[PDB]
RNA sequence: UGUACAACGGGGUAUUGUAAGCAGUAGAGUAGCCUUGUUGUUACGAUCUGCUGAGAUUAAGCCUUUGUUGUCUGAUUUG
RNA sequence: UGAUAGAAUAAUCUAGCGAAACCA
């Protein structure tokens, strides 16, 4: 392949997994921001391997997961020339993150982005509800418009990212009504992704050669960590009350007070990068897919140097008191 | 399983530190390559002031406590009792609290005597003139 | 940790002093690289000093001590005090009755007879 | 005690920095305003070829600068 | 009329205190001499600035401390072939210490004061003889030319008097043998005048040492000891 | 004109390994002084001990900031 | 009186001057 640079730093999802209309209406991908890498102790459950029922130490990558919010939908009708959106539907109240995304000079603009669109709910909704019933009627496939809570993130960019997600639940009408309830509300990955899920990662890699869109597939999610948990770094074996945040935090990133996904292996791109987490394009059954992993211990030490503790309470407990 | 550093006494973890094994099958774990290269040069941790051979040999901290009677490697295993588990958890948390309290109060003995010797030494800078 | 042309110790009681590896069995084929032996590897090795009956003849030998820090599956980086191997048949059945010094855990897991003649594991 | 007597000399040189700054400020003001007035009155009006004008301006500016200096 | 600032020597780049002086001199000078994004200087390059610098810069500044004696030195240079002037420091002052000694609302931070500073010579020279040595008078006149020619030339009726913000003064008493460089940010009292001053950055004092060639240690032109 | 930005400051994390300076009976010994010693003590004494994981660095591409302080603007283009 | 200047340190650019070969 000719190595030309990426178009956008938010990499495109060129293909989505297959629509099952017998499952409830649910998302198919997510956009998070990778914090960094650490090392996880767990037990291997692999008969046929000599390392069966044996402690393995594994490199993982953790992506910060702010809860994503839906602000619009887009229905595509089939043409003999390809997919084409007949329209897009927006919600009324959109944040300055998203109105910032449309603008290049937000700091001096009069911020006039979706003003007259807000007059479209000043009415009963007749044009808007006509459009919703149109996307019920036409537009065989449905994509939803989502953006992240980037202010809840140590990113210096206050401008959140918008993306489309193909909605592979059932019933296009129930899909657009589902999105209609889910306008301006939130969706966490706990209703979308789960433990042991084989996911694919779509991300622009590290420029220096580089800065190319890459899709690395078949990565087992190891932890769907909740933001309210203070035992994010804990296990049933590791009974410390500690977070997933490293000692000193993630290097050049900040922290994760939000939800997070800890996934096996490595991933294209660097830290501070927008990464799409897509579920698998097929039902992998490789027994590397079916594995219900069970963690044991989480490294949360410093990568800012050769770390030697996990909690600072452990640090004071070993070092005792100081002169300071 | 947590082991100590051979050179720091610091807790060694998976992925952390290098082990050396002599011909007499004695494993020595080091939390970092500073400890490991310090062992390579045949050095004494009683010479290096920061490591706990010097600090437990020196008297900066207390080194024997009645709280230390609980932490010991036991070669005879015990059958599983679920009801002892949470009691051991409460024991570990409580005893670590008591250990930090005794260590800080042991350091509280150190700072009072400098008042007395500063009194006795500033009397010498007054009473001669 | 040992490429082609490496002197290693002799931990069995056969009578050889040192084992000079001249070939590594089961190594890859890449240009300008060297076939590198490690723990749990049967390589062709020649005896330099000891009994002359074991000298001037290559023997297969399994390496029990490596002295280069490897990554074990559980999280530890570890290495022996020296390089050492024990000579045996290609069938893996030992020549020496008792193998002195520490024997690697992966190597004793690999060969049942080496573990049958292992005194010290790790 | 002594450091305040040092601060006396430091505020003294501060006011020394103040005086010449106010002087050169009012000097550049006076020279620019006077030369703009004198060129706007007669000097720009007559020949207007601007080969001659610029020399007259620089002469008037150097003259008023020499007057406000010494 | 661009300018450089560098600390020369292992002892200089070893000192974190002298880095503060480097930062503050970078904050004092004009936008044309704003060397900014040259904070990270290298261990490898030693008088390597003279090869790439005179493509686009003049008037280099050197910091150096002797390995034997505990004194640090300024040198003032030209990147074309000229003179250098060697100085010992006196009473190095941290600008953060001038913060804590006296709190003043400073405009070093904002980009509104992205403007060149000005020239005040507090009796640095005497055109009169005043003594038996006229070479000292020549020293005074040459260094006057130095400070009026490091900064951009200001034919004053051409100069726009809107930008005043940075001002700079060199205090030379003849009896002390001491030259002191103290600069202030200006404030305007609009009375048709009256002008306030506030301290901004580092306050110093220097001592004349020697005059060499503009390439350092090339030709020692004048001794003064 | 704002959870706004920035210079400081603070806290966190990591690096190096006990800073300067104070005290000593610790110091192989040499003279010195008598109260010729059952450690009598006073001077020099590389070093050692306590103050002291002390002191130094810490983002220049680490993290955080209810603390301080200042800031917010011009040039061009389109129906 | 003699020599393309200017800048790059007194080791590439601008400026100035400015060909010929050949040409169903
Ligand atoms: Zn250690």
């Amino acid at each position: 392949l000719p190595r030309k640079r990426a178009a956008s730093i938010r990499a495109r999802v060129k293909a989505f997994p297959k629509d099952d209309r017998s499952k409830p209406v649910a998302l198919t991908s997510f956009l998070g921001y990778k914090a960094g890498m650490t090392t996880i102790v767990r037990d291997l459950d692999r008969p046929g391997s000599k390392f069966h029922k044996r402690e393995v130490v594994e490199a993982v990558t953790v992506v910060d997961t702010p809860p994503v919010v839906v602000v619009g939908v887009v229905g595509y009708v089939e043409t003999p020339r390809g997919l084409r959106s007949l329209t897009t539907v927006w919600a009324e109240h959109l944040s300055d993150e998203v109105k910032r995304r449309f603008y290049k000079n937000w700091y001096k603009s009069k911020k006039k982005a979706f003003t007259k669109y807000s007059a479209k709910y000043a009415q009963d909704g007749a044009g808007i509800e006509r459009e919703l019933a149109r996307i019920k009627k036409y537009a065989s496939v449905v994509r939803v418009l989502v953006h992240t809570q980037i202010r809840k993130t140590p990113l210096a960019q206050k401008k959140a990212h918008l993306a489309e997600i193909q909605l592979n639940g059932g019933s296009i009408s129930e899909k657009v009504d589902w999105a209609r309830e889910h306008f301006e509300k939130t969706v966490a990955v706990d209703s979308v992704f789960e433990q042991n899920e084989m996911i694919d990662a779509i991300a622009v890699t590290k420029g220096h050669r580089g800065y190319h869109s890459r899709t690395s597939i078949n990565h087992k999610i190891y932890r769907v960590g909740k933001g309210d948990d203070e035992a994010n770094g804990a296990t049933s074996f590791d009974r410390t009350k500690k977070t997933i945040t490293p000692m000193g935090g993630f290097v050049h990133y900040g922290e994760i007070k939000n939800d997070f996904i800890m996934v096996k292996g490595c991933i294209p791109g660097n830290r501070k990068r927008i990464v799409t987490l897509r579920k698998s394009l097929y039902t992998n059954t490789s027994r590397k897919a079916l594995e219900e992993v069970s963690l044991k211990w989480i490294d949360t030490a410093s990568k800012f140097g050769k770390g030697r503790f996990q909690t600072p309470a452990e640090k004071h407990a070993f070092m005792g008191t100081l002169k300071k | 399983r947590i082991y100590q550093c051979h050179f720091c006494s610091s807790p060694c973890y998976p992925g952390h530190g290098i082990m050396f094994v002599r011909n007499d099958a004695k494993e020595f774990r080091f939390c970092r390559s500073k400890c490991h290269k310090a062992f390579k040069q045949r050095r004494n941790p009683r010479k290096l002031k920061w490591t706990k051979a010097f600090r437990k040999a020196a008297g900066k901290e207390l080194a024997v406590d009645s709280t230390l009677t609980f932490a010991q490697r036991r070669n005879v295993p015990v059958r599983y009792n679920r009801e002892l588990v949470a009691t051991t958890l409460k024991a570990m948390a409580r005893i670590e609290e008591i250990r930090q309290k005794r260590e800080r109060a042991f350091y509280k003995n150190r700072m009072r005597g400098n008042k007395e010797k500063d009194f006795l030494r500033d009397k010498k800078l007054v009473e001669s003139n | 940790g040992l490429p082609v042309g490496a002197i290693m110790n002799c931990a069995d009681n056969s009578g050889a002093r040192n084992l000079y590896i001249i070939a590594v069995k089961g190594s890859g084929s890449r240009l300008n690289r060297l076939p590198a032996a490690s723990l749990g590897d049967m390589v062709m090795a020649t005896v330099k000093k000891g009994k002359p009956e074991l000298r001037k003849k290559v023997m297969p030998a399994i390496v029990v001590r490596q002295a280069k820090s490897w990554r074990r599956r559980d999280g530890v980086f570890l290495y022996f005090e020296d390089n050492a191997g024990v000579i045996a048949n290609p069938k893996g059945e030992m020549k020496g009755s008792a193998i002195t010094g520490p024997v690697g855990k992966e190597c004793a897991d690999l060969w049942p007879r080496v573990a049958s003649n292992s005194g010290v594991v790790v | 005690e002594n450091i305040r007597k040092v601060l006396e000399k430091e505020t003294a040189l501060r006011k020394i920095a103040q005086k010449g700054a106010v002087k050169l400020f009012n000097a550049i003001l006076a020279t620019q305003v006077k030369t703009e007035k004198e060129v706007s009155e007669n000097l720009s009006e007559i020949k207007n070829k601007e080969e001659k004008k610029e020399l007259i301006t620089e002469v008037s500016k150097e003259k008023f600068l020499d007057l406000v200096k010494a | 009329p661009k300018s450089m600032v560098i600390r020369v020597g292992q002892t200089s780049l070893a000192n974190h205190s002298l880095n503060q002086l480097v930062k503050d001199f970078r904050q004092i000078m004009q936008p044309h001499t704003a060397i900014k994004l040259k904070e990270r200087k290298s261990n490898k390059l030693k008088d390597f600035v003279v090869m790439c610098g005179p493509l686009g810069v003049t008037h280099l500044f050197m910091f150096t401390q002797s390995e034997k004696t505990g004194n640090v030195s300024l040198k003032i240079a030209r990147t074309p072939q000229g003179p250098t002037v060697t100085f010992q420091v006196l009473d190095y002052s941290l600008g953060r210490d001038i913060k804590k000694f006296l709190k003043r609302p400073k405009s070093l931070n904002n980009d509104d004061v992205l403007n060149p500073p000005l020239l005040v010579l507090n009796g640095f020279s005497t055109s009169k003889r005043s003594g038996e040595d006229d070479q000292d008078v020549n020293v005074e006149k040459v260094i006057v030319s130095m400070f009026q020619n490091i900064f951009p030339p200001l034919n004053p009726a051409r100069t726009s008097l809107n930008s005043i913000k940075r001002v700079f003064m060199i205090n030379k008493d003849r009896e002390t043998g001491e030259i002191s460089m103290r600069h202030y940010f200006i404030d305007i009292r609009e009375v048709e005048k009256a002008i306030k001053l506030t301290e901004l950055g580092p306050r110093l004092t220097l001592k004349l040492v020697k005059i060499e060639e503009g390439i350092c240690s090339g030709k020692v032109l004048h001794h003064e000891f």
